[PDB]
């Protein structure tokens, strides 16, 4: 067994898909080799570790092994580490081409705290001639002000369907497997631009039931379905919506999260109601969420929005 | 293309032991006439020079001058590996970005390679130029760890007097004062324990207890310290060695 | 090398008339560096012309990148003088702190000694500057730094210079007036142009001063992140990495997206996605410019000023969304809804044609200037609590109408000689001269004070400033 | 002496009860082998723990203490924790032994995003030697990441047959007699929850144990678990419904006040018994329904209860006139 | 029931000294051939084995096979309080709640008497499975010290390798790296000071730094141990005693 997320992970730069006008500034950054210190800010799942890697492997070709300081989450990041370790990896000595330099790749930078951020900048502005930084970033507001000032701020936009249709198209040529149409469908609407979990549920789907198909994907996901929560929001009688929330929904034991937030991404794509009425959907709908998040789950929360939803559709 | 080799071990730990204390890192200026190594202090008050020549070496090449920049606490982390009885060797390559130490012991097949990753420091090399001093004096470094060890347990500053052929340490704290005079005199029957002196002006300079517990420790390679004072120049304490010496350069306080 | 330095280490300063803005500041900096020999000759107790006679140490404080650390090595390397630094990358504990500069508070250079002794250019060139940086960056792993340093502020013998970002942080109470602290602040649009202007000729590319504008606004004054954004480097440079959030800004307030015809080639799916293209600056930039659009989405029969209120109300929902989002990150779930609330209803209901042009958020320079003037008020609260019994925010509500009455109303009327009766007034509560800048600077309304303190004479402050640098009554613990 | 919910833990497969879908899978991957990284999610009081223990004992026998490591909440919850021992177990070989290790942490829902990132690095770092299976009470709470890594499986609430099943199991071995109404009541009362069944059952009987052989009727049942009757609550209904203002007002005071019950339940007991009624308008049912959530979720932040009394009565009494 | 007399004192010294670090609580059982010990340490990775015959000791008698569960940290502390002249002597009676410890010097009358308290739990897991190894060695305790706590510094993981009559210690970390080569040799004229070794197949694996470290602690017992390593198996790490051994089973690392 193997990850196909592993397995088919990007290791040239051409090779990642999504973001185009940052891939090609990374892509002559690689062929200048000027390149800055770089925070990469964006959402999870879209690219952006794989990135600084490629990012790393194509500037420094046969020093990756040498010349590359990598520290995730899993490894210490306090103050004694960026003082110690940091410094001295800076300090070290390494004959380079012209162009190339030192890098270190510090992931979920945000999770670092403050007095270790501190530490790092006198470390990274000295020392600017043979090292520099790249942090990957979930958001880039818990980086304290000095370093978002000395590093570039690049933001990763969440991935589009056509890109993610195009890469699992790849992955399903190179992988020879049989699929239809409303499966890829389903597998874009899980993966809400999650690249790694489409290819995830993609991959779950082939080994389990072979062929990929919208309702093996919505039978392994353990989601509501989009045609019953669409039936649902759409029925005219809201004695009807009741007992589809109730029969149907809450009885098979679904979680009310994940009720209201299948809710929320069916209303997005109901493209035969007005802009209005969606939007004003989705507001309650969002009142509803943020109702249920603090701590009051009750079905009757569920049943007040779908009476409101009946009542603005009216 | 540098390739050394040290007589014992011992000479080159207890080298790196003399001032790993002052000095986190160094540069190694390697020529063919020996080694040469100046460092400066973090506070940038005491400053360090070495001079190890080719005499020490059993075997030397340098083909041409190089400069290795290294840390002392790795390097004193490995110096301690090797036992008495072993020949250190120093190997660097050209465009070193490493530098090999070989322990070969003599009797035995037993080799120990160590590696280490040299670090890169900006030579600001500054030239040393031979100054008249006023104080010329030598004694032995026991004596002088005994008074200095003694002095710095009640203050933080060291005041040095020479004046009419008498040393005069003194410290005045805050739970008290303490001094200390030295008249030199010579033994014939142990020359090691002899206080030299040739005085042109009678010198007073104040010095700080951390420096001078710093130095002290360097008693270990030689057995007797010179000591040269000056008005306005910084005190130089000399240590000798069979082939070369080490020097600290320490600056006086103010009035 | 030559091409592989950064923008901002290449095009560093190298003497003192290229740092841009803030020249009073560098000016006064440098004239107390100098005159610190003749102040040091009379035991610290003449303040001389500037009242910065009697301060041992200096302190440097502002936002982040605006050339502290550049003005204090340049000012301190053009005197001859040799400069000690240590940052927040070294161990300032209080027995480290004990152990090293202690020891070289006093003592004289030994590379300054070797390396030019025997040309008479200055006397100074032994002596030490101790630049303490960073000192608002120390972790809990530095116990009892402050208290050591400002301990070191005093008793020492040698020109001691502080750099911080946040100087009224209660942290740094410990440095209450034992330091001279000049302040640094955001410089003029003129000032960073003209440097933009000068780096660009000399990288051969030319820019639209439009570009450059809207950049200073976006930084919002960080010369530093300027100088790096600029090294990225031209329509789509700007409309796909740098300006993103105005572009937002101009897609999502279009008209023809939310027609049916635009609607159905625009779903909502890209409205959203638009907003999480950048979902920092996006609901502050529809907040910013809603309301000044031409509509024409309007009902029929619904006003400009009806549909501007649906959206503040909607705004007002958003923002409270995204406090609680912001009061628990794992809530990252909630992303979505805030997207609909803050960015989309509102530019929904009020979209249509730009009237003029869009400009960038007020609202980070206003956070900013609210949080710097209520650490303010905070520090004259904690100098008047003895004498007044009122709450920090009661202070300013009822007390300074008539402080300023006391204060500088004597000024207009008397001329320069009710200095004595003020000087008595501002001692009964333990007031100083900054104080009472800071007291002024508060008065907004009919009653500002920055144009009259300006219009008064510059020789009666002058003799206001000696005459208080004489007599003082600050103790009452 | 051992609490039943210890006592009558199960030590196999077979011995987990209305969990079929998710048994016959995992049957098929342990005779297998291809057992991966699990998430075992879903109500409380349903068997996580119980299952996962249980196929942990049948893969290893007797070597179980020495291949499996159960870590549990935060006990002083630092990153050092996720660091160094689940690395150390996972880098680490075993002794005497042959296959994978596994670690199952328990309600591993309370961990920040920071450590569910080291947590999800671990697992992509010795994916290859040891297998994660870890459990969660709600699904949302985690990492997309760490969810897509590992392989799902929602424990649905326990069915009638799987809980009266337990029911018999439980009189065998124990000389108890429970009425027919008292299992009923039990079961609508349990909502699918094996624990608080188990809870409740031993606190009746050293509630009732005076000869060892007394009925166990519902109202100690129901007195021992603090729940209201549907008696009193068709009751309150009735008097909210048809009497006046004073005497309603009286009758959910004395009912709240003498038997100590909290409002959510007397709401959420009514709204149960609305669900069904045959309504003329819809109106009547959108305002109710839309009142009673906001007296909910203003209760939810404990104002006055006399006052959300009084605006439930007003609700109901107001939505019931189309 | 159980009276077991030593010669010495320092004896049960080393012997708890030897693992007092890797493990808190162990079950002694005593046969009528002598005293036996095995635990693990809480990381589940180092095995601690101990057995004694009844050569070392002077009088030994007991009926029936006894287990008694102690901490090693209040044993040690209250070992420490014997001279190096004494006869230490351990006593237990019916129902062994409380084991008794004596000291006695035979010059001195000092009655040195002491009662410690037992716990109670056990994992005993007694397995010895495979009798051929790869490959085998035996060298002074003293060299194998010195290295181990040379190449500590460098990293946090040894690798060793024995490759044709060449033994070999590798380290690779931040700060540099460390190779130590030694090949077999046999001293005529001190046997203390051979190096022995039997090579099957050539062997390479890794060791963490922290669990050697903790393995050497028992280098007094000996003054020559013997490692036995051998692929997809535990390694062995020997100390001989007059009458028994101190043995460490390890797992290797990725
Ligand atoms: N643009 C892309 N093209 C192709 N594969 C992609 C792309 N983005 C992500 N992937 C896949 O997703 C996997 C995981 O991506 P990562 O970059 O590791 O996630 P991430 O950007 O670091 O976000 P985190 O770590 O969850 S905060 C990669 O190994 C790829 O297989
Ligand atoms: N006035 C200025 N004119 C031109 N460049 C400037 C100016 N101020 C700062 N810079 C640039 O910013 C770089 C570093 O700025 P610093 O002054 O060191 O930042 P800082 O003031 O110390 O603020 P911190 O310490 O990061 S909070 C310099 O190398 C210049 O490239
Ligand atoms: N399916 C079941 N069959 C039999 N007994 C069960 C079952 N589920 C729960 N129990 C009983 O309830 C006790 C608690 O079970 P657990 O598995 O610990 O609960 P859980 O479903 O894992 O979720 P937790 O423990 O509340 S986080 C067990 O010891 C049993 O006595
Ligand atoms: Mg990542
Ligand atoms: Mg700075
Ligand atoms: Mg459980």
């Amino acid at each position: 067994q193997l990850p196909w997320v592993e397995k088919y992970r990007p290791q040239v730069l051409s090779d990642i898909v999504g973001n185009k006008e940052t891939i090609d500034r990374l892509q002559q950054i690689a062929k200048d080799g000027n390149m800055p210190h770089m925070i990469i800010s964006g959402m999870p799942g879209i690219g952006k570790t794989t990135s600084v890697h490629c990012l790393a492997h194509e500037l420094l070709g046969r020093s990756y092994a040498d010349g590359v300081l990598e520290l995730n989450a899993s490894d210490d990041r306090g103050i004694d580490v960026v003082r110690n370790q940091i410094k001295h990896f800076a300090q070290k000595k390494l004959h380079l081409p012209p162009g190339k330099h030192k890098i270190v790749i510090l992931d979920e930078a945000d999770s670092m705290t403050a007095g270790a951020q501190q530490a790092l900048r006198r470390t990274m502005e000295l020392y600017s001639n043979s090292t520099r930084f790249a942090f990957a970033c979930n958001q880039s507001n818990k980086i304290i002000e000095p370093l978002q000032s000395r590093c570039a701020i690049l933001r990763y936009s969440k991935l589009s369907d056509e890109d993610v249709l195009k890469r699992l198209l790849q992955i399903i040529k190179l992988e020879d497997v049989k699929y239809t149409n409303d499966g890829l469908e389903a597998i874009i609407f899980t993966a809400e631009g999650d690249m790694r979990q489409a290819i995830n549920n993609l991959q779950s789907t082939v080994a389990g039931h072979g062929l990929v198909n919208a309702d093996n994907v919505f039978k392994i996901v353990d989601s509501p379905h989009p045609l019953i929560v669409k039936k649902m929001l759409l029925a005219s009688n809201l004695e009807d919506s009741i007992q589809i929330l109730r029969t149907d929904l809450w009885k098979k034991g679904y979680s009310s999260i994940d009720i209201v937030t299948t809710s929320f991404r069916v209303t997005k794509n109901l493209a035969q109601v007005k802009e209005s009425v969606r939007l004003e959907m989705i507001k309650e709908i969002g009142l509803t969420h943020m109702r249920i998040l603090e701590g009051v789950g009750t079905y009757l929360q569920l049943a007040s929005m779908l009476a409101k939803i009946h009542k603005l559709n009216n | 293309m540098l390739e050394a080799k040290f007589e014992e071990a011992s000479l080159f730990k207890r080298i790196i032991d003399g001032f790993k204390d002052c000095v986190q890192l160094v540069n190694f200026q390697c020529k063919e006439d020996g080694i040469i190594a100046q460092a400066v202090d973090d506070s940038r008050v005491l400053l360090v020079s070495l001079e190890i020549g080719v005499e020490a070496f059993q075997e030397y090449r340098c083909d041409h001058p190089v400069t290795l920049g290294m840390d002392l606490t790795s390097l004193s982390k490995i110096l301690r590996c090797g036992n008495n009885t072993d020949t250190l060797t120093l190997i660097a390559d050209n465009t070193p970005d490493s530098i090999i130490l070989l322990f070969e012991d003599t009797k035995k097949d037993r080799i120990a390679e160590y590696s280490l990753k040299l670090m890169d420091i900006d030579a600001d090399f500054l030239k040393i130029e031979e100054l008249q001093y006023d104080s010329t004096l030598s004694l032995p470094s026991s004596e002088f760890s005994k008074i200095v060890r003694d002095l710095s347990q009640l203050s933080d500053s060291i005041n040095i007097m020479i004046t009419k052929e008498t040393i005069k340490f003194v410290a005045d704290g805050d739970i008290g004062s303490g001094s200390v005079i030295i008249k030199p005199f010579v033994d014939m029957e142990h020359p090691e324990t002899s206080i030299k002196l040739e005085m042109d002006q009678p010198v007073d300079l104040t010095f700080g207890a951390k420096y001078l517990l710093d130095i002290i420790k360097g008693s270990s390679l030689s057995d007797r310290v010179g000591i040269r004072l000056s008005s306005e120049a910084p005190a130089l304490f000399q240590f000798d060695l069979k082939s070369g010496f080490l020097q600290f350069f320490l600056a006086p306080k103010f009035n | 090398r030559e091409e592989d330095k950064l923008w901002t280490v290449k095009y560093a300063p190298t003497n003192l008339q290229q740092v841009c803005g803030n020249k009073g500041s560098v000016m006064k900096l440098k004239n107390w560096l100098a005159n610190w020999e003749n102040s040091k000759k009379n035991s610290f107790k003449h303040a001389g012309k500037d009242g910065s006679g009697v301060f041992r140490a200096a302190m440097l404080y502002g936002p982040p990148g605006i050339g502290k650390t550049t003005a204090a090595h340049l000012v301190a390397q053009e005197l001859g003088y040799d400069i000690l630094e240590q940052n927040a990358s070294d161990v300032r504990s209080k027995t480290l702190l004990n152990a090293g500069v202690k020891n070289a508070l006093d003592n004289m250079s030994v590379v300054g000694y070797f390396k030019h002794n025997e040309e008479a250019q200055n006397l100074n060139g032994k002596h030490f500057v101790i630049i303490m940086d960073e000192v608002d960056g120390m972790s809990g792993g530095d116990r009892g730094g402050v208290g050591q340093l400002a301990q070191f502020c005093r008793k020492t013998s040698t020109p001691l210079i502080l750099i911080c970002n946040e100087r009224n942080l209660p942290k740094m109470r410990p440095f209450d007036r034992v330091c001279l602290d000049i302040q640094f602040r955001r410089p003029d649009a003129n000032s960073i142009k003209s440097r933009l202007m000068t780096i660009a000729i000399r990288e051969k590319f030319k820019l639209d001063p439009n570009v450059i504008d809207r950049l200073i606004q976006t930084t919002r004054g960080d010369i530093r992140q300027v100088i790096n954004l600029l090294s990225t480097i031209s329509k789509a440079w700007e409309k796909n990495i740098a300006l993103k959030p105005f572009d937002i800004a101009h897609k999502m307030l279009d008209g023809q997206i939310y027609s049916d015809i635009g609607s159905r080639n625009f779903t909502l799916n890209d409205k959203i996605a638009l907003y999480f293209d950048d979902f920092d600056f996006t609901p502050l930039m529809i907040q910013e410019n809603y309301l000044s659009t031409r509509p024409s989405v309007l009902k029929p029969g619904q006003s400009h000023l009806e549909a501007v209120a649906e959206a503040a109300n909607c705004i007002s929902l958003g923002d409270i969304v995204e406090k609680k989002i912001r009061s628990s990150e794992q809530l990252w779930s909630l992303l979505p809804l805030h997207a609909v609330l803050s960015s989309v209803y509102p530019a929904s209901k009020v979209a249509g044609h730009m009237a003029g042009r869009i400009n960038f958020t007020a609202w980070l320079g206003q956070n900013s200037k609210s949080a710097k003037y209520y650490r303010l008020l905070q520090e004259i609260h904690y100098h008047t609590r003895l004498g007044t019994s009122t709450d920090k925010i009661g202070l300013r509500l009822d007390y300074l109408p008539t402080f300023r009455k006391r204060l500088l109303d004597p000024f207009l009327k008397q001329g320069a000689d009710a200095i004595s009766s003020v000087i008595e007034v501002m001692d009964d509560y333990y007031l100083t001269k900054e104080d009472w800048d800071s007291i002024m600077e508060f008065f907004v309304g009919p009653d500002v004070t920055t144009a009259i303190i300006k219009k008064i004479p510059a020789t009666v402050k002058s003799g206001f400033t000696r005459k208080y640098n004489s007599m003082t009554h600050p103790v009452a613990i | 002496n051992l609490p039943w919910v210890e006592k009558y833990r199960p030590e196999t497969l077979d011995e987990v009860y209305g969990q079929n879908e998710v048994i016959t899978t995992v049957r098929k991957f342990v005779d297998e082998g291809k057992l991966p990284h699990l998430l075992f999610y879903g109500p409380p009081g349903t068997g996580k723990t119980s299952t996962i223990v249980a196929l942990a004992r049948e893969i290893y026998g007797k070597n179980y203490s020495n291949m499996v490591l159960e870590l549990n909440a935060s006990d002083d919850r630092g990153i050092d924790v996720v660091r160094n021992q689940i690395k150390d177990f996972a880098s680490t070989r075993q002794i005497f032994s042959k296959g994978f290790k596994l670690i199952i942490l328990d309600e591993a829902d309370a961990m920040t995003n920071a450590a569910q990132n080291a947590l999800r690095r671990v697992i992509e770092r010795y994916t290859k030697n040891t297998r994660f299976c870890v459990l969660a009470n709600y699904a949302h709470k985690l990492t997309p990441a760490l969810l897509s890594r590992c392989t799902r499986f929602r424990f649905q609430p326990l069915p009638q047959e799987a809980i009266e099943r337990r029911i018999a199991n439980v009189l065998v071995h124990e000389k108890l007699k429970l009425s027919p109404n008292a299992e009923k009541a039990l079961i609508e009362l349990s909502n699918g929850d094996m624990r608080r069944v188990l809870n409740v059952l031993q606190s009746c009987k050293a509630t009732l144990d005076n000869p060892d052989e007394d009925e166990i009727s519902d109202d100690v049942i129901y007195e021992c678990c603090g729940a209201p009757r549907p008696s009193d609550l068709k009751a309150v209904l009735k008097s909210i419904l048809e009497d006046d203002w004073g005497t309603a007002h009286y009758t959910l005071n004395k009912v709240r006040s003498a038997k100590g019950l909290a409002l959510i339940d007397l709401i959420e007991g009514i709204v149960k018994i609305l669900e069904d009624y045959e309504l003329q308008n819809e109106e009547t049912r959108v305002h109710l329904l839309t009142k009673l959530a906001d007296i909910e979720y203003s209760i939810s932040k404990g104002g006055n209860d006399q006052i959300q009394g009084s605006a439930v009565i007003g609700a109901i009494k107001a939505s019931f006139e189309n």
